[PDB]
């Protein structure tokens, strides 16, 4: 009836405080991972 | 001593040999292992270790004594003589170690295999192996000097 945006600017502040919970934790959990990988390699390549 | 050929289609193609604290076959090739005391063992394979988990009893534990660090360049009872070199890999004669005969130990004169060989064809004149031991502190290692096979 009169002049709005409805341009998925509704995030509120607890669905933005959830949705960067979740990327951030899945996020660190990944990095996380790939840093042991390479911490694991680097073992065995000082070993010779 | 357990030096054990390995079968596969009824003739040698590789040679299994138990160690101190664990068993161990060389797991670079294939081949029903002809000992049937290690023919009921599951199989412990790292993406570039091929050796066998040491599961026989221990009644027969400990077949030999591993090797500790200070490599002298003295004599190492093989398989085909003493060996005698201590930067790398002694200069076999030429001819042999060649191709089909691996997983064989080298020991030390005292009954302490100094090293595991993982190949090495050739080295030129001389011939140099790719084996595996002790880095310095007690490390499981391989070297591979270039141009290295499995013999």
């Amino acid at each position: 009836q009169h002049t709005e945006s409805f341009t998925s600017a509704i995030s509120a502040t607890a669905w933005s405080w959830i949705k960067v919970l979740v990327g951030g934790t899945s996020a660190f959990i990944v990095l996380g991972l790939i840093a042991t990988a390479v911490v694991a390699l680097v073992l065995f390549f000082h070993r010779h | 001593d357990k030096t054990f050929p390995i079968m596969l289609n009824g003739q040698v193609n590789g040679y299994a040999c138990v160690v101190g604290g664990r068993v161990f076959k060389p797991l670079h090739v294939e081949g029903r292992i002809d000992n049937e005391q290690l023919a009921a063992i599951k199989l412990k394979k790292a993406s570039i270790y091929d050796l066998e988990y040491g599961d026989v009893p221990q009644c027969m534990k400990s077949d030999t004594l591993q090797y500790t660090s200070d490599k002298p360049p003295g004599f190492y009872n093989w398989h085909h003589g003493a060996v005698q070199y201590e930067n790398n890999r002694f200069t076999v004669p030429r001819g042999v170690g060649g191709k089909g005969d691996s997983g064989r130990p080298i020991l030390d004169n005292k009954g302490r295999v100094v090293a595991i060989v993982l190949g090495g064809v050739n080295e030129g004149s001389r011939t140099a192996l790719s084996v595996v031991t002790w880095n310095q502190k007690g490390v499981t290692v391989k070297d591979t000097p270039e141009g290295s096979e499995p013999w």
